[PDB]
């Protein structure tokens, strides 16, 4: 069934409609970025506000004694 | 992956220095009471056992 796969088409001729318009808060509007920037602040939280986008460096070090 | 390059480049190149201690003094804090085991009782030992031992003999006689 092509009227089926049609849809499966027709969405999919938006899966490249869309795809190739741009596809985000785009073919779609403002409603996506207004979350985004928060959601993916959230992911900032989800790892600590330590940059995952820097390298890290790496302790040097010394426990106690006598 | 810019990112991950730069982290995958770095961490194949990233090689830690070593830990940090301070008390290899205590290789020396030992000689010290390494010497009192050796000085104090080594020879005060060896000399007190010397005279008691052989003093067995002579007053075993």
């Amino acid at each position: 069934l092509d009227p089926v796969q049609k849809l499966f088409v027709d969405k999919i001729r938006e899966y490249r409609t869309k795809r190739q318009t741009s596809g985000g808060p785009v073919d779609a509007g403002p409603e996506y970025q207004q979350d985004l920037d928060r959601e993916l602040f959230k992911l900032k939280q989800m790892y600590g506000k330590a940059d995952m986008n820097t390298f890290p460096n790496f302790t040097f070090e010394d426990p106690k004694f006598e | 992956a810019g990112l991950v390059d730069d982290f995958e480049k770095k961490f194949n190149a990233l090689k830690v220095p070593i830990p940090e201690d301070k008390y290899t003094a205590q290789v020396d804090a030992e000689e010290k009471e390494d010497v009192k085991s050796c000085a104090e009782f080594l020879t005060q030992s060896k000399t007190r056992i010397q005279e008691y031992e052989k003093e067995l003999e002579k007053m075993r006689n």
